[PDB]
């Protein structure tokens, strides 16, 4: 996916934020341990890229500015208001706080301060993960165009990377360095004083409750020849996961196709909705934990119905041991399930 | 059309406009009811002295009921509609309710007070931006020590405005946040400190008349919710409080127990009232990590079970004093109750023999005796139901002793319930005086003969 464009009003704030984030990034890179290198001598721990922001070449500076612009675009494109109130103190509202700490060695070592005491917004980790996912789409597109680190049909490359799958193959341990870098970036943002909301929380209706419903429903019952007519029978049903399950009695099929407990042909009881099912909805019974036995029981002589969940009889709001009453004998009743 | 508190959403704008009308009419009532002159603007074309309104006194009472009770299912509907302005609207409504109950109104708004209080458990400024409890703190400083402030400190000193059951019902309504706290835990503790300190420093009896139910003052009582009367503690502390210091509340809870255990008075209405006050003062409402720390819970429950079993053992026919004590649910207390019940069944059988033949005169006295017996049965039915529920589960794995102990009581009640119409009509009258008043059976989370206790005893 690709996100919205940066409005022209934010260009100055983007430039200032990019400048200070380049400064912090380059001094963090210098603090990492590598030194200055003339030309491509990484084997000697000498990095030409590890220079100050002002000392960066034109191409590297343009690439870094474009990367910062893309990250700021991604940050502002979520939808939550990013109206900055605590402006970063640099030549505008000057409240210089970086030289509060001080570390220096042989080389250019400016002093950054990261305010970790401030409360990180709960949605900031979501922003970090969304940045990672957007960059995953970026390098997925790049590898689709190129064919790098894996030869599928050309058989030119080998050692396929797990970056093709965005989340499943790449565990949190594999990308700890990138996660810590993004955490440091958002920590610097919070130290600057950005206040962020949490749209993807309980404040706004955004949670996903069920993958689907209204179909993929099945009915389980025995042969019609076992339709009991007399006596009082007992059978057991056990539940493994809470959900839309109807357990009760059915009849030989007369209605074309309808769910349990919503017509003449079927009697049903539910605990997930805590309501019995018989030609409508009527609240009855409690829910069940994982690994519970419904414990069904038949009373055919006086046309009464009732249940025993784990030996505990279920009583309705009126306080009775009667799930159903006053129904015709019909062509018998059969244990049924949904 | 942006959806917000009152940007465009008419569904919530209805209740918010009701709240705005409440605020406007509360200002219009603060200009008139607390006139402080009572003669300004006299003879409003007939006799009336009004503060430039003269027509909104009854209309405010008519519309406040609709404004505060915008929907019967207030708890769910308010949360579904919004989660921002509910706290401030309820705070302003409660402040206006207090500043109206300070005065003498003709109609009583206890039902609306309870309806507004029902919003408090359901769950903003977090009591920081807006001081919701400032007016309540003033009204609570008015009676910060009821045994010490039972005098003319109440505003205008009538016997009907504040010095009545109205203040205790208002306190019970206002202080209820068991489901979720809705405050910063600052402005309530330093009134609760005075209340608890004077509770310990009282040693006083013979309270004021018409307010015998002092037990309805607090329902969310717990640790930090006494030696901290604050005169030197304010300088000592102001960072340190009972939240961090876990020593003193445990010491006070351990101090409370032997004093209440020592009370073993027999055959006294004053003993009954003292026991009820003791149960309310130091009951089982202390929810401070009772699940993890089980020794305190076990000791407290054992004492709260040993007290009434030994109290109501002898005859104690006058059981009307106990309104609705909290039960606070194999056991030694269960065995003791089984022995007490099987001893009580003998007196019940003697009474049944008396009812069978040689009946007394004065059919109205027959009704009175049957009412007393029905009250005793109603009081014992709840504890019998819990005991039967405990016994049935106990006898499942291995407990023939419980079933053998419970067997004679089944036959005792079966013999008692053969033909008792002269008791059944009186029991129906007693249960019609107050229908259930707790509806304990329907909670699934007051009582007659053939219910849960009977079916659980018969099921085995």
């Amino acid at each position: 996916t690709s996100q919205i464009v940066l409005p022209p009003h934010l260009e100055r704030i983007r430039e200032r934020l990019a400048e200070n984030i380049h400064e912090l990034w380059v001094m963090n890179k210098i603090e990492l341990g590598w030194q200055y290198g003339p030309v491509r001598d990484d084997n000697k721990r000498q990095h030409p890229c590890l220079v100050e922001f002002c000392k960066l070449p034109e191409q590297e500076r343009n690439y870094n500015l474009q990367m910062s612009l893309e990250t700021l675009k991604t940050l502002l494109a979520l939808g939550c208001h990013v109206g900055i109130a605590d402006e970063h103190a640099e030549e505008k509202v000057k409240k210089m706080k970086l030289p509060k700490n001080y570390q220096l060695t042989s080389g250019y070592k400016p002093a950054p301060m990261d305010l970790s005491f401030i409360k990180l917004t709960p949605s900031q980790e979501a922003m970090v993960d969304k940045l990672a996912e957007n960059a995953h789409n970026v390098w997925a597109r790049d590898r689709i165009r190129q064919g790098w680190t894996y030869g599928i049909q050309q058989d030119v490359k080998n050692r396929r990377n797990p970056r093709l799958v965005p989340y499943t193959l790449l565990d949190d341990r594999t990308k700890k360095s990138n996660k810590d870098s993004l955490r440091e970036a958002v920590r610097t943002l919070l130290g600057y004083g950005y206040h962020l909301e949490a749209p993807d929380q309980d404040h706004a209706s955004r949670a996903e409750v069920c993958s689907g419903t209204g179909e993929r429903f099945r009915i389980f019952r025995a042969e019609k020849t076992y339709a009991v007519k007399a006596g009082r029978w007992y059978f057991e049903f056990e539940a493994v996961t809470a959900g839309d399950m109807r357990v009760g009695w059915s009849r030989p099929g007369c209605q074309p196709d309808l769910e349990l407990g919503s017509d003449d042909r079927a009697f049903a009881f539910d605990g997930f909705k805590a309501q019995r099912w018989h030609q409508g909805n009527e609240h009855y019974g409690r829910s069940w934990q994982a690994g519970d036995v419904v414990g069904c029981m038949v009373d055919m002589n006086e046309h009464t119905m009732m249940f025993t969940l784990n030996g505990e009889i279920l009583l309705d709001d009126s306080g009775s041991e009667l799930a159903f009453k006053d129904f015709d004998v019909g062509d018998g009743f059969i244990p049924v399930c949904s | 059309l942006s959806a917000a508190s009152r940007p465009l959403c008419t569904g919530g704008h209805a209740s918010n406009k009701e709240k705005e009308m409440v605020t406007s009419l509360f200002c219009k009532l603060g200009v008139l009811v607390r006139h402080r002159i009572s003669l300004f603007g006299n003879d409003a074309t007939s006799i009336v002295n009004c503060l430039h309104i003269l027509g909104q006194t009854l209309d405010a009472r008519t519309v406040m009921k609709t404004g505060l009770d915008s929907v019967k299912s207030a708890l769910r509907a308010f949360l579904d509609n919004a989660a921002e302005d509910l706290e401030k609207t309820m705070e302003n409504l409660k402040q206006g309710q207090f500043t109206h109950t300070r005065s003498q109104p003709k109609g009583v708004t206890q039902i609306i007070n309870y309806t507004t209080v029902a919003l408090l458990p359901m769950l903003l400024d977090k009591h920081n931006v807006y001081s919701i409890y400032n007016t309540r703190s003033s009204r609570e400083r008015a009676a910060l020590s009821l045994p010490a402030n039972v005098e003319d400190v109440c505003p205008n000193i009538p016997s009907l405005e504040k010095l009545m059951t109205e203040i205790i019902e208002l306190a019970e309504s206002g202080i209820r946040y068991t489901q979720m706290p809705y405050m910063m835990e600052v402005v309530l503790p330093m009134l609760c400190s005075y209340m608890s300190r004077w509770w310990e420093h009282g040693p006083e009896n013979h309270p004021e008349r018409a307010e015998m139910c002092c037990t309805a003052l607090n329902s969310e009582h717990m640790n930090t919710l006494l030696k901290i009367i604050y005169n030197n503690l304010g300088i000592d502390e102001g960072f340190s409080q009972p939240i961090i210091n876990k020593v003193k509340p445990q010491l006070l809870k351990t101090h409370f127990l032997p004093l209440m255990e020592k009370l073993k008075k027999k055959a006294a209405m004053v003993v009954s009232e003292e026991d009820h006050l003791k149960a309310e003062a130091r009951g089982d409402m202390s929810e401070a990590e009772l699940l993890i720390l089980d020794e305190f819970t076990t000791l407290a429950r054992d004492l709260y079970a040993f007290y009434p079993l030994l109290i109501r053992f002898v005859d104690y026919n006058r059981a009307k004093w106990l309104k609705e004590p909290n039960p606070e649910a194999y056991w030694s207390k269960s065995h003791n109750f089984k022995r007490e019940e099987q001893n009580f069944v003998v007196q019940n059988e003697i009474n049944n023999m008396s009812f069978l033949i040689t009946d007394t005169k004065s059919k109205m006295s027959k009704a009175a005796i049957s009412d007393q017996e029905r009250k005793k049965m109603k009081r014992k039915g709840d504890r019998y139901s819990m005991q039967t529920s405990l016994i049935v589960a106990a006898l499942k794995r291995l407990l023939p002793i419980g079933l053998n102990i419970c067997a004679p009581g089944d036959q005792e009640l079966i013999a008692l319930a053969k033909n008792r119409f002269s008791l059944k009509d009186t029991e129906e009258e007693v249960r019609d005086i107050i229908r259930s008043n707790i509806h304990l059976q329907g909670k699934l989370e007051g009582i007659a003969n053939v219910l849960f206790h009977l079916e659980q005893k018969s099921k085995y």
